[PDB]
RNA sequence: AUCCAAGGACGGCAGCAGGCGCGGAACUUGCCCAAUGCGCGGCGCGCGAGGCAGCGACGGGGAGCGCGCGAGCGAGGCGGGCCCACAGCCCCCGCCGCGGAGCCGAGGGCAAGCUGGUGCCAGCAGCCGCGGUAAUUCCAGCUCGGCGAGCGUCGCGCG
RNA sequence: CAUCCGGUCGAUCCUGCCGGAGCGCGACGCUCUCCCCAAGGACGAAGCCAUGCAUGCCCGCUCACCGGACGCGGCGGACGGCUCAGGACAACGGUUGCACCCCCCGCGGCGGUCCUAGCCGGACACCGCUGGCAACCCGGCGCCAAGACGUGCGCG
């Protein structure tokens, strides 16, 4: 187990978003980001964080990414791309519906007149 | 011929000084009509996303603006494409950041942090005097502002000081030889210097000759010469005193920074 | 249109105007043997680069010594050549540039620096080792045989810390 | 001397070159327009046609065929080079016909032939003469 | 050009896919608005604009079919990461581990030669020319040369 | 990145052409291990089109049903995307002018109106009853809403 030292770079305050900007690099000459969350938490709740941009350089020695620490969950709930919420343990993802059928339904509905709740 | 006005703007056709990446996308923000024109302005979103980085996307800028988190000339604006121009006032009380928008030597927009003593006024250029309805005199400025009943002593090309809270003239600096100016158009945008001569050609442009503080001399037409005080700037300006270095010095500075 | 249409592209090599010429064939084979070169496109790339350097040097040389453009461009070219190690440090005149040859280009290849450090038994052995990923240029492993090494990293090319 | 050389005489030079550059046979053949109309291939790399009859100091008879171009309806002869390819061409078979090395002119000792046969029923002649493919579908 | 319960009614893909015809000649009747912007509007909607994937030797760039007297390593498959609107793909991590070159030519231009056939026949040949019994040029084998995942042929433009 | 070679003769020097040698654009033939970028029905048919999709949104108007429908109203649909038929002092490119011009949104100003005003009048939509025709299409009666329509208080 090579101890994985992780830093923070380009740290900015976002009171408008009630969050803190962060660039994190992990040196593992790693625990699928979950332990990296704890490490960033100690560097700066552990569930008020989200990690989206994570790439591995050639050879795998150095990996860099971006963080996002929110003051409270409600601020996160308001300010957060939906698919990021699904990726994190935040909400369940309902089964999506194909846009083709929606378009067909919209056209058919536009065809009928007056009360068209039938279809 | 398009049957109407234009609502789009290709990224490759955007002004050079906005510094937009070629691969960012096909489209770029289209500024809306307001205080300043297309080629003499910059959108708010560009300042708030590509510089200060307080936002990462269009949506975040939308939320920040619609929450009323930015003030322009003392007035909150909620349009991401609102045009920001020259000698404007930028305030974000949440982080206590006050900026006045000026020009750098290289010819691009910059934010000059300022104090509370001088953020209650702005400098504007007067370039039109005319008679309105009933014959009442008026005047106009570079930021699309009209004032009724000015002093007769004020003439065209002058410069006017007006309070942000109230559009009432406080003092006016005349256009005369021996006054510090700031160039705002063409090859010499951002250079600071003092006037030396004025030559007029009937029916055409008027050329102005200025000398920099270090002795450099340059020229330009009268349509892009702005007065900023009497022998000394009235406002705080960037770190450098309007000195455009040569290529050798810029390369040396880059090497030092690398 | 798609954004993919704005991606630039160009070739990087040239072909001799007279193909069948015995001396050229023999010289190219000899250079391949002393540098273990795969095909003949690498020599063409080298000649392309050399031609660019020579043309720049010529254009700068036609101009006056005190020409601002001359100073700027010559300084940049000299800095690049020195940082690459192709041109010796003691030389700082543009005239010396015209006397450079592709061999000086070859000597700064990864295989070259590997061999002259005695780290490898041969050019072919060096290439095969490079492929297997046993080499750590600077602190980063590199598997490109034609990777060029600058002066500041020549002392830092080592064996991979992960290789067996 | 012979040519004009005054400082205000570019018009005459342009006119003279414009007039005199029509004397070259190649330039005429390329820019005049007669050849393009008279060429049964109308500037195309090669044509698709239909064969209709087989015929053939050196004293060797060369094997060729009469063809009619689909898009043109004029008649020409195209010569099948590779040995044993006469049997590979049958009367009323779709073919693709290109040109010899010398555009327009005849090539070699063959009199009155200026084309080549390179495909029959959609198979390259070279691919068939080497037995790579086979014409069992026709 | 279409539907008609024959009185009437209806249409304009040089928009995205798809089809017929034409020609020497050119792809999926896919998913999504997450990104860049547009319209409306406050905590969003819609957009075949636009993005992602599928086909794709127009094409461009980077590696490889071994080095050595034994070890090593690829492509390939199995699982986990990361990325992604969802999926792929690159890259990282453990286990088992497919090593494959063709297209032209050998008289000169033009680098590159040994027997058997045929006999101005069959054929080669951009030009000169070969073939009417050693055919250094056709048809096969051996050998050899060029370029190389590319090679050759046809037409056009520049030189 | 300033290059030439073979062919008229019994032999030789010239003129002069023919052919070869390179690059790019496409089409054809053969062949093909791995990764990255990437064009793609334009080539005297601007020829013809099944099938499906490509422009909606909402601030005002709820005794509709249990506020979401629907419809009136407002904004937009003149941007975007496809192609190069037509057209040769035109278009187009650089440079002037309107003291011969028009201009939505947006920004800043200004805002004095001749001769029931605690707030005016009537309609239509959707909708209920009644019906025509294959289809497309609409009819007749009926109460009801407006930031809709009409009139209109007022310092020329
Ligand atoms: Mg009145």
């Amino acid at each position: 187990m090579p101890e994985i030292t992780v830093k923070v770079r380009k740290v900015l305050n976002n009171p408008l978003l009630q969050r803190q900007q962060c660039v994190v690099d992990v040196l593992h000459p790693y625990e699928s980001k979950e332990a990296i969350k704890a490490k960033v938490a100690q560097q700066l709740d552990q569930k008020n964080i989200v990690l989206y941009g994570f790439k591995t350089s050639f050879g795998g020695g150095h990996t860099v990414g971006f963080c996002n620490a929110y003051q409270n969950m409600d601020a996160l709930m308001k300010y957060e791309p939906g698919f990021r919420k699904i990726r994190c343990g935040l909400i369940e993802a309902p089964k999506p519906v194909s846009r083709k059928q929606l378009k067909n339904l919209k056209n058919r509905r536009l065809k009928k007149r007056g009360t068209e709740k039938a279809t | 011929m398009a049957r109407g006005v234009r609502k789009h703007l290709k990224r490759l056709n955007a002004p050079k000084h906005w510094l937009l990446d070629k691969m960012g996308g096909i489209w770029a923000p289209r500024p809306t009509n307001g205080p300043h024109g297309l080629r003499e302005c910059i959108p708010l979103i560009l300042i708030l996303r590509n510089r200060l980085h307080y936002a990462n996307t269009y949506a975040e800028t939308s939320m920040i603006l619609q929450d009323k988190n930015v003030l322009i000339d003392g007035k909150p604006r909620t349009d991401p494409t609102f045009p920001v121009g020259f000698m404007d006032v930028f305030e974000i009380p949440k982080v206590h950041k006050t900026f006045r928008v000026l020009y750098d030597v290289k010819g691009r927009f910059t934010l000059v942090p300022i104090q509370s003593n001088e953020a209650g006024f702005k400098l504007c250029r007067v370039q039109k005097i005319f008679l309105g309805d009933k014959g009442m005199p008026y005047l106009s400025t570079h930021d699309a502002r009209t004032i009724r009943f000015p002093h007769p002593d004020i003439k065209t090309n002058d410069t006017i000081k007006i309070n942000l809270k109230t559009g009432k003239i406080d003092e006016w600096y005349k256009f005369d030889i021996g006054k510090i100016v700031m160039v705002t158009g063409g090859r010499n945008c951002g250079r600071i210097g003092t006037i030396q001569a004025i030559d007029k050609h009937m029916g055409s442009y008027t050329m102005i000759r200025m000398k920099d503080t270090e002795g450099t001399e340059f020229l330009t037409r009268l349509c892009n010469v702005f007065v900023i005080g009497n022998d000394s700037p009235a406002v705080a300006i960037p770190t450098t005193k309007g000195i455009r270095p040569d290529i050798i010095k810029n390369r040396e500075l880059r090497l030092r920074s690398i | 249109p798609r954004i993919s249409r704005h991606r630039n592209s160009s070739k990087t090599y040239s072909t001799p105007k007279k193909p069948f010429t015995k001396p050229r064939l023999d010289a190219e084979l000899k250079l391949c043997g002393e540098y273990g070169l795969k095909c003949k496109r690498e020599i063409y790339r080298a000649r392309y680069m050399l031609a660019k350097i020579r043309r720049t040097a010529r254009n700068l040389l036609t101009l006056d010594e005190n020409d601002i453009k001359r100073r700027f461009e010559g300084a940049a070219l000299l800095r690049r050549l020195h940082m690459l190690g192709i041109l010796d440090e003691e030389k700082d005149q543009l005239d010396y540039v015209l006397g450079l040859r592709i061999e000086d280009i070859f000597k700064r290849r990864l295989q070259s620096v590997i061999v002259e450090s005695k780290l490898a038994k041969s050019v072919h052995h060096a290439r095969n080792m490079i492929k297997a990923r046993h080499i750590s240029v600077g602190g980063q492993i590199v598997n490109i045989p034609s990777y060029m090494v600058r002066i500041s990293n020549t002392s830092r090319v080592a064996i991979a810390d992960t290789s067996s | 001397m012979s040519k004009t050389s005054g400082l205000y005489t570019a018009r005459k030079l342009r006119t003279v070159r414009r007039v005199n550059r029509w004397a070259d046979k190649k330039y005429r053949k390329a820019h005049l327009g007669t050849w393009l109309k008279a060429n049964p291939l109308e500037g195309a790399c090669m044509a698709r046609g239909i064969v209709t009859q087989k015929i053939g100091p050196n004293s060797a008879v060369r094997k060729a065929v009469r063809v009619q171009l689909t898009k043109n309806s004029k008649k020409i002869t195209a010569f099948v080079p590779r040995d044993g390819s006469i049997t590979y061409i049958d009367n009323n078979d779709e073919v693709l016909v290109a040109g010899f090395g010398r555009a327009g002119r005849a090539v070699g000792d063959i009199p009155g032939c200026r084309f080549k046969v390179i495909k029959v029923a959609g198979i390259g002649l070279l691919a068939l003469f080497l037995r790579k493919r086979e014409k069992r579908a026709r």
